[PDB]
RNA sequence: GUGAAGAGGGAAACAACCCAGACCGCCAGCUAAGGUCCCAAAGUCAUGGUUAAGUGGGAAACGAUGUGGGAAGGCCCAGAC
RNA sequence: CGAUGUCGGCUCAUCACAUCCUGGGGCUGAAGUAGGUCCCAAGGGUAUGGCUGUUCGCCAUUUAAAGUGGUACGCGAGCUG
RNA sequence: UGCUGAAAGCAUCUAAGCACGAAACUUGCCCCGAGAUGAGUUCUCCCUGACCCUUUAAGGGUCCUGAAGGAACGUUGAAGA
């Protein structure tokens, strides 16, 4: 609807290949490829991609608006990249990076190591901060959720792995 | 990993220096000699067929002797077959010694158990005897009840009853191998393996580690 | 006069190859059971197998509608008392996919020795190939 | 998770969503408000 | 009213429900209830809609931005939500 | 009613899940430990004695736990009486 | 429990798409198992004679031949009614 009616303008330095329902968007940060739903008609209006309900289907505007916000994010990913920040709250909690692995020290009896995916590059400025960058938004959010899942933050002290932006609603241990 | 075919010689004990007696089972392992290599193109799977020991030449049959003569190998008292792992192959007339187990630590020993004959449910399935007194009429070692009343006019499958006990293939797992004497073709495993004395054993490396 | 009856000696049978890719399961199976029964022939006779030999290929690419790929359940019982077992459609497709076509047709066939003889003519294959080129089978689209 | 036959909005921040055929109440404010029709 | 004292066809099977009252015979035809993808006779009939739950093919108070249709209303290019 | 042996115990068991333990979770008036409550889950496991004909129950001492029920209140052409 | 993400410019674990997730499920471990009549596979061994008939066919008979092997008998078994 309101999302699908707004066409997505491809900038310069962003190569777009239309192939049926398969759309490949290249750029200076990488290439991203996504097969759309068959209910979605995509077309390049010489400066923009437009998104219409293909006929003979039902969830027309719903799938079109999804393919819109997706290719918008694929564009921003291949021309800017996404950057998700995590911080660590807690004593002895720290992080280290080895190329595409992360060596967490989260108060366990065993070391935590997490292998990074393909297009995802990480960096610890500080021991208590992880900044990861990459192209796909679904992937950086998935990796941040996995890294949060080791120590989901305690409500009594905020202790554990949090998003750098989220709020942690605390709780007082009454008596 | 493949195994070898031996024979249960008996049991003895190994006194350590520390004062520990380790009960071992002596398994002589003669040269297992291959007679046939089975593969995917002809047979659908990868395995070898071995033979060991000797057999009377007047008693080994012409089909069997032609099968050994094609491999070009001395007969033996049987034919066993071992599935091959990947990256593992053998030739046809190849002899296999007990030095294969030189650096294994645990094995699984498959043998044919002793024949207890027709056994009752006390011996076979460890049922409790009923009362030896207090009135019991002829029902001291009987199995008691075997079902229920009319709802399933019938006894269920696999109901534990009397019958043949033993004389069947069992596998004892994770036996610690103690000593491998290649010169006199032995294999000393800790503990008790199935089978009577003088019976064939199949020794394979332990899959559970 | 008397009504004609087919004779199992003078009856002729033909061979057909069906590709089962994308076709609906039951709508395929009722035409298979129709042609194994012989109800497409004027010499139909209830007590005589007059049907045709049918080779079914690409059985793993058969289609069902709805959520039946994850919700259709194939129960069976082993004879033993707890022995109720259960497998879904996509588990049967991954594990042993010929059974799906075989079960549907066996359910649409008559029950008895003749229906089992009709089932013996059904020859399914998951792949796209068969060893029965010697029988000169014709194609059939269902 | 309260699991009830009657699921209701309890605050302004409750939102009724149907996830996988199940009516669910979710609240960003109070975790006590999260419900599940069953 | 039926059974009892009444068969036949249907409702899976099912005295008492539905259709219908067996003189006998026929390798003739029309129909009833009920049905017409296969088991299993006959429409994979036609036209226009609804359902996505295998609902159909078991059940209530109650709950819910499921979805289709209708009639009305109050904000709104003086810019609504 | 021209006979379907009706308490309890013993031996044999087997199914359900409305789960006692173990397992996985959500909320907590959840600091931790230990709990409360609900959800998923039936794979395995799931006391011995005193009294009493008893089932039950009380008591003693254990245990990870000493589950609730169906099975002709399971089981006498298997025992007991 | 989530990620991205619309329908419903927000929001949303779901509608499309993706990830994790339990002693349950299927495997993995052990045993039976081709009467799996859908009766499977592989290896090896054995037999390479003459003739008559009519109802002429997956026919019947004569003589010669008697293989591989098996069975039987006997001595018996840590196998066994
Ligand atoms: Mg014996
Ligand atoms: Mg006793
Ligand atoms: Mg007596
Ligand atoms: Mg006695
Ligand atoms: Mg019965
Ligand atoms: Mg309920
Ligand atoms: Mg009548
Ligand atoms: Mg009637
Ligand atoms: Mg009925
Ligand atoms: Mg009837
Ligand atoms: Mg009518
Ligand atoms: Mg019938
Ligand atoms: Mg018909
Ligand atoms: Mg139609
Ligand atoms: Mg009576
Ligand atoms: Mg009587
Ligand atoms: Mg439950
Ligand atoms: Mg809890
Ligand atoms: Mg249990
Ligand atoms: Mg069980
Ligand atoms: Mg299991
Ligand atoms: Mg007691
Ligand atoms: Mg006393
Ligand atoms: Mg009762
Ligand atoms: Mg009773
Ligand atoms: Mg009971
Ligand atoms: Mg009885
Ligand atoms: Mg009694
Ligand atoms: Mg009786
Ligand atoms: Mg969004
Ligand atoms: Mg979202
Ligand atoms: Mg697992
Ligand atoms: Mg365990
Ligand atoms: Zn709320």
């Amino acid at each position: 609807s309101r999302v699908a009616k707004a066409p997505v303008v491809v900038p310069a330095g962003v190569d777009v290949k239309i192939n049926g329902q398969v759309i490949t968007i290249k750029g200076k940060n990488g290439e991203l490829t996504r097969t759309l739903n068959d209910a979605v008609e995509v077309k390049h209006a010489d400066n923009t991609l437009t998104f219409g309900p293909r006929d003979g289907y039902a969830d027309g505007w719903a799938q079109a608006g999804t393919a819109r916000a997706l290719l918008n994010s694929m564009v921003i990913g291949v021309t800017e990249g996404f950057t998700k920040k995590l911080q660590l709250v807690g004593v002895g909690y720290r992080a280290a990076v080895k190329g595409n692995v992360i060596n967490l020290s989260l108060g366990f009896s065993h070391p935590v190591d997490h292998q990074l995916p393909a297009g995802i590059t990480a960096e610890c400025p500080t021991q208590t901060e992880i900044v990861l960058k990459g192209a796909d938004k679904q992937v950086i959010g998935q990796v941040a959720a996995d890294l949060r899942a080791y120590r989901r933050p305690e409500p009594y002290k905020g202790k554990g792995v949090r998003y750098a932006d989220e709020v942690v609603r605390t709780k007082e241990a009454k008596k | 990993m493949i195994g070898l075919v031996g024979k249960k010689v008996g049991m003895t004990r190994i006194f350590t220096e520390d004062g520990v007696s380790i009960p071992v089972t002596v398994i002589e392992v003669e040269a297992n000699r291959v007679t046939q290599v089975k593969d995917l193109a002809n047979d659908g799977y990868r395995a070898i067929q071995v033979t060991t020991g000797a057999k009377k030449a007047n008693r080994v049959t012409k089909p069997e002797a032609g099968h050994f003569a094609k491999a070009g190998v001395e007969a033996g008292r049987g034919l066993w077959e071992f599935r091959l792992a990947e990256g593992e192959e053998f030739t046809v007339g190849q002899s296999i010694s007990v030095e294969l187990f030189a650096d294994v630590k645990k094995v699984d020993v498959t043998g044919t158990s002793k024949g207890k004959g027709f056994a009752g449910t006390v011996k076979r399935w460890n049922f409790r005897t009923q009362d030896a007194t207090h009135g019991n009429s002829l029902s001291h070692r009987v199995p008691g009840s075997i079902g229920q009343n009319q709802t399933p006019g019938k006894v269920f499958k696999g109901k534990k009853m009397a019958g043949q006990m033993g004389n069947e293939r069992v596998t004892v797992q994770s036996l610690d191998v103690v000593r491998v004497d290649a010169e006199r073709n032995l294999l000393l495993v800790k503990g008790a393996v199935p089978g009577a004395t003088g019976s064939d054993l199949i020794v394979k490396p332990a899959v559970k580690a | 006069m008397k009504t004609f009856t087919a004779k199992p000696e003078t009856v002729k049978r033909d061979w057909y190859v069906v590709d089962a890719t994308g076709k609906t399961l039951g709508r395929l199976a009722t035409e298979l059971a129709r042609r194994l029964r012989g109800k497409h022939k004027a010499e139909y006779t209830p007590h005589v197998d007059t049907g045709d030999y049918i080779i079914v290929l690409n059985a793993d690419k058969v289609a069902v509608t709805g959520n039946k790929r994850t919700d259709k359940v194939y129960y069976h019982h082993t004879g033993h008392i707890g022995g109720i077992k259960q497998a879904t459609f996509e588990e049967m497709i991954a594990r042993r996919p010929e059974r799906v076509i075989e079960i549907a047709v066996k359910g649409m066939l008559p029950k008895g020795p003749l229906g089992r003889a009709m089932f013996r003519k059904l020859k399914v294959y998951a792949g796209n190939e068969h060893n029965h080129a010697a029988q000169q089978p014709q194609v059939l689209d269902i | 998770m309260k699991v009830r036959a009657s699921v209701k909005k309890l605050c302004r921040n409750c939102k009724i969503v149907k996830r996988d055929g199940v009516i669910r109440v979710i609240c960003s404010a109070e975790p006590k408000h999260k419900q599940r029709q069953g």
